[PDB]
DNA sequence: CACAAATCCATTGACAAAAGAAGGCTAAAAGGGCATATTCCT
């Protein structure tokens, strides 16, 4: 009907598809490593802890994050 | 005159019962004859629907009326 | 304007229609006259038609029609005068009463 | 605009999507009128007769 | 006098005609009190007590109205123009809470909830689950219908293409488009959009027959060509193309 | 009356027939009188008479004169219409180019001379020569020359060139030419020189030139001498109040090329410079160039206004041309507009008219009755009498407009119901009623939208919108039987309001002696609405043979439930309004009663329920109150425990220990878990807080709160906004998609501060932007799916086949995401349906499947039904009526007229719109439930764990009922650890298969040692000791792995015995070497001992629902990752390799494999080289194209593959749309086709052409005695498969005119009118409707 | 039967008029020319 009662169809499609996304983009369950892969040293527990999951050192996903961000 | 679906009972493909009321209407209305059934005060278009909705008129009955007027 | 994309040319009517009211009307005219005409004289109604531009390529001349029907230049218009003037009658040709609007 | 008592209710179907339903007590107050002073011209253009 | 529909908050949801209406039931009400004391010819000292009890409450409220250089020429005046309601403020951002509408709707003595009893005007029976009420101010938008309701029988008819005109103003006809077609075509109905399209709209000749035919009685319709075809034929011909209608 | 309209060049001597004579002079008119000049661009003799019947200079001025041309002034007197009619004609000085030849895509005269259009160019303004009669010198026809060589050809000698330049160098040029040599020429060059290109270039050339020589046109008639000119009339110069006047621009553009003309012919008298005359033969040849046209030139030569002008050829085509704008959307006579508003009190069939425009409308008629009556003279005093509006008018009115129906329409009419027809209701006031139930359908609120009405003039007009039309005849949609009169917003809460149980009331627990004893009770006010009951009833479950059995009962429900009972009708049970009757299970009523009950009684229970429903609601009082906005008390804790959740966040990060870019996600997902966990907590208290105390004690009950009655009654919003109202309102993400960590912590009950309302803005306007866009486009999709299917309509009754598609559920292994039950319904069975017993035919060949097969099928589960699909009917020009099935707005079988292909398109379109405008985007079988398992395609062994394991490729899963059908399916890769076998009742809960990304083996079939063939390191392979504990193992390595001294090696670990062979495969002539690709990660060390399926060498390795990924998906564009797979059936081998790609044939049993081609490497082989994989098996990578599925598994595959894609599309987004439509727009994606073998045909066999020819002919040549035709299935997107079209008017309407039209020009074709496009441009009846029967009499006409 | 007027269509015979093609008037358009040297813009 009213353009605000569909367009906030098209908003709420926009931000659910993002927090999906941004929810997604983080690694649910597995083993972890005990080393950051790109460099094969320990990735401390703490890390280990709060994502588990993760697979990298704060460095090398560092590098990942700067890498990615000019999108390829 | 509210529903046509007994004009389905009575012929069929809903599109020669138009185009047949629309001659037995031009019969009733460009005088030609009266209906056959009584007309409450109606239209022509509702006229020729209900005389069609007694199985009174649909192609055959009216064309061999056709003839019968042919004697003429 | 309008954002609407309709041009100039769009808005400028035609002004050679025949109203199609007025086409209505002149059905019913020569219709009508024919009503009166038709409860004319065989002279009468012929003269006019004569007389007048009715139902033909017409409009004979006062003395042409003195030809056809063959009666004089000048008898012609008497019973021309006498045609209307029969018909000149309120409550015998008051159809045209109704083509008429002050 | 113009403050009315206004109730939020159905009402018998009267506002079913966005109607609105308004007493005869305001358009009789005279409440909602308004003045359109629209304008009509009229020129003398001499023409070729 | 409005009855709106209470289904518009949860879909729009714009919580500001609740909140705003009972703000203002709240003015309407310390209105009708003012209009008690007033009409009755109260007093003037009590009518000051009143009025300046209900000009301060909520918390640190950026104004400061007190009658102390008024009055009486002035009180009597503050009140014959708050007679019909006191007239309150909001500001866009820093608006008064729910707590403070619950205050005046306390201080005249409506119900906080803001939410009468109503009583249905034909039954005259009690609805259930009280209604809300209160003092909208409502606006009068001018998509006003008699510049907007529009019909023509037969009228003008454009130039160069023989159909008729756009504009209201020049008595043009609904536009019979694109979609309409098909719409008409995934029916049945095909005479109808042969009139649509042939008798209504663009053919010379068959408009008039039509338009005799109806005062005759008669609901027959001669198709005619389309007077747009015919321009078309030109058109295309105009180039070096020849088009053509066989036998 | 006229038939086949035709269309090709045009010689001088037609255009010199055309004319009345030759515009010479460039004035126009005499700027003192507006009389037209002597012989200018508006011309008395030329053009005729300029007022009725009378010449120009007033001679004669009579209609006595008709006809004779005067003597003086010598216009032909007659209409002054004629002008309208008559043209001109122009005698060029010279010759030019027509541009619609010269600078077209194609280039008609480009390929008609063998030469480059640029090369013409130079030619044309007079820039190098061209040469012809060149003499046996240097050159015949072609070649181009210079100045230098033009005068060092002049040179030594001056006969025996003989050539020209510009346009008369062209003329002579196509003069001499002949055709026929031409073709037999190039005929004999042909099949000699039929290499791919230069075989289809010189024969698509060469039928150009046959074209152009059966057309009899001649090219030479391409180059203009002579140039016709519009009437006047139709490029008038209309007088402008005030003096000015109003021209159009061919006006001008004839003048300056009038003023060309006259400058050349001043010159060539002069015999002045050949510079001058040619600068003066270009400019000629540019003004006429830029009269036919603008584009092709560069510059549009514009006027004094800053504006181009706008010649001929654009009052054609582009949207504001005559084609797509005038000449289908048209004003029209009797009809009006009006404002919208409700009126909840009128019926169904009818509307609301304001009185003024039912006394504007219908004045036609009122003045007829007026005059039948003789309340009036004449039409004259009819009118004024009306225009006083004296009491008779209004009886007259009242009685002419009773069963006269009236159109109602909107803007945006997508489907076809976005029009139906009322019968009128003389209402005051100024606007336009409208029944409830009907604007969903229409889809238009009552915030000031406005319909239109039309007057239906013609009886057969009235009985179409009576019959066909009638809002009560069309209440079910077309895009799926569902009713579309739905209670649509208020009189469901009103409903689910009155059928509601609470614990305690008025009355509560009594018997009553039936439902209006019920009603009576309640009004009494001696019960409440809904207070719980025993009340007795009575149930008309009619079960016999029409028979209508009652039986009653004492049901305990609510007094409004008995209530509401008493407007259902004789055939419904009591269950259905025994609940709480929200939103969904009212539409299931209305859904019922028109399934149980026939029409009438539905419409009238429609009816019936609004006005219950609404009298209800206005009894609920029900409102929306502030207090009514509860807040959970337990929401600023979660609040608080979020905050310290980000600042948790916020201090590792400050410790080191993670990214921003991953701080961030984590603080998003921290606030989201608190979103979901404050609208649970929310809900909880407000879903049900209401408590209440019959007897003492409290007991729960749904709330009473009149927003969750608003929600969980479903009339308007959801649980999602009444969390956005109390709870937390989301993140509020920006415009892109990039979500803002700090949330939106209030909500609505509560303010917002300015920082909330911001970061609430970007939303709102990205939103309100892109819903203010898919009105750009509301009808985009649906003009590209109605240009392409619209000329295909029901023709026959049936039409014998037996193909179609097997039915089988949508289900991927979940529950059963599309039952048996919607797949079928409605359609038409192509052979029996059979019992699982194996005898029990239970629909023979031609069941219309409506509910009750089908319901006798859903309690007998079968699921394997061969159900006649549309695409597959043999019918030509058209569909099987029975083929199609019955998904009409009318229940009954399909009948032969209807258009199926614009209601396809409609209904594949209309809902376009609900879907999301905006493309968005988003291991092991584990038995999820109880019963057996079945794997089909299942070619495996009993492995090395005495198991099953995979050593097929697609075995796929089956939860196996013992029903007769497939409870759930599943796929199991290659070599998947089957945990069980097939054929096993097993439990619940179990995984049955697994595999990992990392491990896809190449497990052995039988048993065998580790004795290995050619994996010789430093050779081919590196000898791996993955040291870490010591282990060594020969791992393959690929090219760039393996050295070049054993690159031209094929690693395996070859299959052997404890003796010395190769044990061969038993089923092929090869020992076993299981050969190996790159990064076989092989373990097993020279002569290690395996058995029979043991692991040899493991090697290692989201959805759309846009609308623009529809009209994609609509078009078979070739995705980014195609996945080509195997034309031939049968075992496999590698071949060369890298020449850029790897090379491998897929060898047959016995026949020959000569395929091969580029397989690129960088997209992975799924199977070996060593396999039996049958054309249509998975090789390749990514996302199949659709064509392939066509070419390779056929045309059935191709159609199951787009509707089971599209439909996923609308399937994702919560719509529903019915398949039978998304089918016939395939039929149309799949009309062309191409040739296997002329055989006994006449067209090329490596050709194209659409399958109808095919269809009939080769048919037919069986019927001779001469041999078939064989013909592969072309396939093109909609927009492509629209352009191929038999008509020429179809494809000018919509597609790019001047290539339409210069093809069908030169192509001397003619069209017979058929389809719907054409008929409306001719204004003719439709061939599909009710004019289907106007349009067969003419085939018996056209039969003689 | 059978004689005397009112007046029918028949001219007859005068006049007042309307236009219809030429004759006089004249304003309009059309054409016919003017050399110290201006040398590629849009
Ligand atoms: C709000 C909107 C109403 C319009 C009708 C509803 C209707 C169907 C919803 C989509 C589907 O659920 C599938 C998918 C589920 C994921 O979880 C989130 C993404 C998806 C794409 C959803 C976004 C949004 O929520 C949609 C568009
Ligand atoms: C309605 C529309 C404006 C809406 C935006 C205005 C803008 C210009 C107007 C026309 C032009 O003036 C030319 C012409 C002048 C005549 O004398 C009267 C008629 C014409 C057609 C006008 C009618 C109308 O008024 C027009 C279409
Ligand atoms: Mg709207
Ligand atoms: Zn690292
Ligand atoms: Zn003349
Ligand atoms: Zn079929």
């Amino acid at each position: 009907s009213d353009e605000a009662d569909e367009a906030y169809s098209v908003t709420e499609q926009l931000t659910m598809t993002g927090i999906n996304r941004i929810r997604q983009k983080i690694n649910a369950h597995g083993i972890p490593v005990y080393l950051c892969e790109a460099c094969g040293n320990p990735i401390p527990e703490a890390r280990r802890k709060i994502f588990p999951g993760v697979t990298l050192c704060v460095e090398c996903q560092a590098y990942q994050e700067r890498q990615r961000k000019h999108y390829a | 005159r509210v529903t046509v679906q007994d004009a389905v009972e009575k012929i069929g493909n809903r599109f020669d019962l138009v185009l047949v009321a629309a001659r037995r209407a031009r019969q009733m209305q460009v005088g030609g004859k009266d209906p056959l059934v009584p007309e409450e005060n109606d239209k022509t278009t509702v006229i020729a629907l209900r005389e069609i909705e007694e199985g009174l008129i649909n192609n055959q009955i009216l064309d061999v009326r056709e003839r019968q007027e042919q004697q003429e | 304007g309008d954002d609407e994309d309709s041009h100039l040319g769009d808005f400028i009517e035609d002004t050679t229609l025949e109203l199609p009211l007025d086409s209505a009307t002149t059905e019913s005219l020569r219709a009508a006259t024919h009503d009166v005409l038709a409860g004319l004289t065989a002279r009468e109604a012929k003269v006019l038609r004569m007389r007048f531009g009715i139902d033909m390529n017409t409009d004979y001349t006062l003395e042409e029609v003195g030809k056809q029907f063959d009666v004089t230049r000048e008898r012609i218009r008497q019973i021309e005068a006498k045609a209307l003037r029969k018909l000149r009658h309120p409550s015998r040709s008051e159809v045209l009463r109704s083509f008429l609007d002050d | 605009g113009q403050n009315m008592r206004v109730a939020f209710m159905p009402w018998n179907g009267y506002n079913f999507e966005d109607s609105i339903l308004v007493s005869e007590r305001v358009v009789q107050e005279d409440r909602f009128t308004t003045i359109h002073i629209q304008e009509l011209a009229c020129v003398s253009r001499d023409t070729k007769l | 006098d409005i009855v709106l529909n209470p289904l518009g908050v949860p879909s729009r949801m714009n919580i500001g005609q609740i909140l705003e209406t009972h703000l203002g039931m709240a003015a309407k009400g310390i209105g009708d009190k003012i209009n008690a004391m007033l009409k009755q010819q109260q007093e003037v000292a009590k009518l000051r007590e009143f009025i300046q009890r209900a000009y301060d409450l909520g918390a640190d409220v950026r104004q400061k109205v007190d009658l102390s250089t008024f009055s009486d020429e002035e009180v009597m005046r503050l009140a014959e123009n708050l007679r019909k309601g006191m007239p309150i403020a909001t500001p866009v951002f820093d608006g008064a809470k729910e707590a403070e509408i619950k205050e005046l709707l306390k201080l005249g003595d409506l119900p906080t909830s803001g939410q009468i009893r109503l009583y249905d005007g034909r039954t005259g029976e009690q609805f259930e689950r009280p209604v809300t009420v209160g003092y909208m101010y409502m606006l009068k938008l001018n998509h006003l219908v008699d510049d907007k309701m529009h019909a023509r029988s037969t009228g003008s008819y454009s130039l160069v293409t023989q159909q008729p005109l756009g504009g209201k103003a020049q008595f043009g006809g609904q536009r019979f488009g694109e979609m309409e077609v098909w719409a008409l075509e995934a029916y049945g109905a095909a005479y109808t959009l042969q009139e649509m399209l042939t008798v209504k709209s663009d053919d010379v000749n068959g408009r008039t027959k039509m338009y005799k035919n109806i005062v005759d009685g008669n609901h027959q319709m001669e198709p005619g060509m389309p007077e747009s075809f015919n321009v078309l034929l030109k058109e295309i011909r105009s180039l070096g193309i020849n088009i053509e209608l066989e036998d | 009356e006229f038939d086949a309209i035709k269309i090709a060049l045009a010689s001088p001597d037609m255009i010199r027939s055309w004319s009345f004579g030759e515009v010479k002079k460039p004035e126009t008119i005499n700027y003192r009188t507006f009389k037209p000049e002597r012989d200018g661009l508006f011309c008395a003799r030329i053009f005729g008479p300029v007022k009725d019947y009378e010449c120009l200079c007033g001679k004669y001025k009579r209609l006595k004169h008709r006809g004779v041309i005067c003597e003086k002034c010598g216009v032909e007197v007659t209409q002054t219409k004629v002008r309208r009619e008559r043209m001109g004609h122009i005698e060029l000085a010279s010759p030019t180019a027509h541009i619609w030849f010269l600078k077209s895509l194609p280039s008609r005269i480009g390929l008609l001379l063998d030469m480059p259009l640029r090369d013409i160019e130079r030619v044309l303004y007079f820039e190098s020569y061209v040469v012809i009669e060149g003499g046996m010198t240097n050159l015949e026809r072609q070649q181009i020359l210079t100045e230098e060589q033009y005068l060092d050809a002049l040179e030594e000698f001056g006969d025996e060139f003989d050539a020209k330049m510009g346009a008369e160098a062209i003329q002579a040029l196509l003069k001499s030419m002949d055709l026929e040599q031409e073709c037999e020429q190039l005929r004999e060059e042909l099949n000699e020189t039929n290499s791919e290109t230069k075989r289809k270039k010189l024969t698509k050339r060469i039928k150009l030139l046959e074209a152009f020589v059966q057309s009899g046109n001649k090219p030479e008639w391409m180059i203009l001498t002579v140039l016709p000119v519009l009437p006047p009339d139709l490029r008038p110069l209309v007088p402008l109040d005030g003096g000015r006047f109003a021209t159009s621009d061919l006006n001008d553009l004839y003048r300056r090329v009038i003023n060309r003309n006259n400058r050349l012919k001043r010159l060539l008298d002069l015999a002045a410079p050949d510079i001058i005359v040619r600068n003066e033969k270009r400019m000629l040849q540019e003004a006429v160039d830029a009269l036919l046209d603008n584009g092709r030139r560069g510059r549009a030569i514009t006027g004094s206004n800053k504006r181009p002008l706008k010649s001929l050829a654009d009052m054609i085509k582009g949207k504001q041309g005559r084609f797509r704008q005038n000449l289908l959307g048209k004003r029209v006579d009797y009809s009006g507009r009006s404002v919208i508003t409700v009126g909840p009190y009128l019926r169904l069939h009818q509307c609301g008219l304001p009185k003024k425009m039912a006394l504007e409308l219908f004045k036609p008629f009122i003045y007829g009755k007026l005059e039948l009556r003789g309340l009036a003279t004449t039409i004259k005093a009819a009118k004024k009498m009306v225009e006083r509006e004296e009491a008779v008018v209004w009886d007259i009115l009242d009685e002419v407009i009773r069963e006269h129906p009236v159109l109602l329409n909107r803007a945006p009419t997508l489907h076809r119901l976005g029009i139906q027809a009322f019968e009128p209701v003389l209402i005051e006031g100024k606007a336009i009623q409208l029944h409830p139930l009907v604007c969903a359908a229409y889809n238009a609120d009552f915030d000031g939208d406005q319909m239109a009405v039309h007057v239906p003039l013609t009886l057969e007009a009235q009985l179409e919108a009576r019959a066909l039309m009638m809002s009560t005849n069309n209440i079910l949609s077309p895009a799926n039987g569902e009713p579309i009169i739905v209670p649509s917003q208020d009189v469901v809460l009103g409903l689910y309001y009155m059928t509601r149980d609470c614990v305690n009331a008025k009355g509560e627990g009594m018997v009553l002696t039936g439902p209006k004893e019920a009603e009576r009770l309640y009004r009494s006010g001696l019960a409440s609405l809904h207070a719980r009951v025993k009340v007795r009833i009575t149930e008309y479950e009619k079960d016999a043979n029409g028979e209508l059995v009652a039986k009653t009962s004492l049901k305990d429900t609510t007094v409004g439930r008995a209530i509401l009972w008493m407007i259902v009708p004789k055939g419904l049970p009591y269950s259905i309004v025994n609940q709480a009757l929200g939103k969904k299970a009212i539409s299931k009523m209305l859904n019922t009663c028109y399934r149980i009950l026939g029409l009438k009684p539905t419409v009238i229970f429609a009816d019936q329920i609004m006005y219950t429903g609404f009298a209800y609601a206005a009894r609920s009082g029900a409102s929306v109150g502030i207090d009514d906005m509860v807040i959970p008390e337990k929401k600023h804790e979660i609040i608080s425990e979020a905050e310290a959740e980000v600042a948790e966040i916020q201090e590792q990060f400050q410790s080191g220990l993670v990214t921003a870019g991953e701080r961030y996600n984590k603080v998003i997902d921290i606030w989201a878990a608190a979103n979901d966990r404050v609208s649970k907590a929310m809900m909880d208290n407000l879903q049900t807080e209401t408590v209440i105390n019959r007897d003492g004690q409290e007991e729960k009950q749904v709330s009473f709160n009149s927003i969750y009655m608003m929600a969980d009654s479903g009339a308007r919003g959801s649980a999602a906004q009444i969390r956005q109202l109390a709870g937390m309102r989301g993140l509020m993400a920006k415009p892109d998609g990039s979500i803002i960590e700090t949330p939106i912590t209030a909500n609505f009950r509560e303010g917002l501060n300015v920082l909330q309302y911001f970061i609430s803005t970007h939303g709102a306007r990205k939103g309100l932007a892109d819903t203010a866009l898919k009105t750009a486009n509301s009808g985009y999709l649906t003009r590209r799916l109605v240009d392409v299917a619209q000329d295909l309509v029901v023709t026959e009754d049936d039409c014998g086949t037996h193909e179609g598609i097997m039915m089988t559920p949508v289900i991927e292994g979940g529950d059963v995401k599309e039952p048996l039950r919607d797949r079928v319904l409605g359609r038409v069975t192509a052979e029996d349906v059979l019992k699982p017993g194996t005898a029990d035919i239970l629909v023979p060949r031609n069941t219309l499947l409506h509910e009750q097969w089908c319901d006798l099928l859903e309690e007998n589960s079968v699921d394997a039904v061969k159900v006649r699909s549309v695409v597959s009917c043999d019918t030509d020009f058209g569909v099987c009526a029975h083929c199609y099935g019955r998904d009409l707005a009318r229940g009954h079988i399909i009948n032969k007229g209807e258009a199926i292909g614009v209601i396809a398109a409609q209904s594949i379109g209309e809902p376009g719109t609900q879907l999301t405008m905006r493309t968005f985007h988003i291991s092991s079988i584990q038995v999820k439930n109880k019963g057996s398992i079945k794997l089909s395609n299942v070619k495996s062994v009993v492995n090395s764990s005495g198991k099953l394991v995979i050593t097929s490729r697609n075995t796929e899963l089956k939860l196996i009922d013992e029903f007769g059908r497939t409870k759930e399916s599943y796929k199991v890769p290659y070599g998947a650890v089957l945990a069980k076998g097939d054929g096993e009742q097993v439990a619940g809960g179990e995984t049955v298969a697994n595999w990992d990304p990392h491990t896809m083996p190449v497990i052995t079939e039988v048993s065998g040692f580790v004795r290995f063939t050619d994996m010789i390191d430093g050779q081919t392979i590196t000898r791996q000791t993955d040291e870490l504990t010591g282990l060594s193992s020969l791992v393959v390595l690929d090219s760039a792995e393996r050295t070049a001294g054993g690159k031209d090696l094929r690693p395996a670990l070859k299959i052997v015995d404890a003796q010395g062979n190769d044990v061969l495969i038993p089923g092929t002539d090869m020992p076993a070497q299981y050969f190996l690709p790159g990064k076989a990660i092989v373990q097993l060390e020279d002569g290690v001992q395996i058995s029979s399926g043991d692991t040899l060498a493991r090697i290692p390795q989201d959805i759309t629902g846009g609308l623009p990924r529809v009209a994609d998906l609509f078009e078979a564009r070739r995705p980014k990752e195609p996945a080509i797979l195997a034309e031939i059936s049968g075992i496999v081998s590698f071949g060369k390799e890298t020449k850029g790609k790897r090379r491998l044939v897929i060898t047959p049993v016995d026949g020959s494999d000569p395929y091969e081609e580029m397989i690129p490497k960088w997209r992975q082989l799924n199977v070996f080289e060593g396999e039996r994989v049958e054309r249509g098996d998975v090789i390749s990578d990514g996302p199949e194209a659709p064509h392939d599925i066509l070419r390779l598994r056929g045309v059935h595959a191709v159609t199951r593959y787009i509707v089971n894609e599209v439909q996923d599309v609308y399937r994702l987004q919560g719509v529903k749309i019915n398949d039978k439509h998304i089918e016939v727009i395939v039929r149309q994606m799949l009309r062309k086709a191409t040739i296997v073998n002329a055989g006994s045909s006449d067209f090329l066999e490596g050709e194209q052409v659409e399958y109808s020819r095919v269809k009939i002919a080769n048919r037919e040549l069986e019927a001779n005695g001469k041999v078939g035709a064989t013909y592969s299935r072309d396939l093109l997107g909609i927009t492509k498969a629209s352009l191929a079209t038999e008509s020429f008017i179809s494809a000018a309407s919509f597609q790019e005119t001047t290539r339409v039209l210069t093809e069908a020009a030169v192509a001397g074709k003619r069209d017979e009118l058929r389809g719907l496009k054409e008929n409306v441009i001719v204004g003719r009846l439709i061939p599909a409707g009710t004019g289907y029967a106007y349009h067969q009499d003419r085939m018996r006409r056209r039969a003689a």
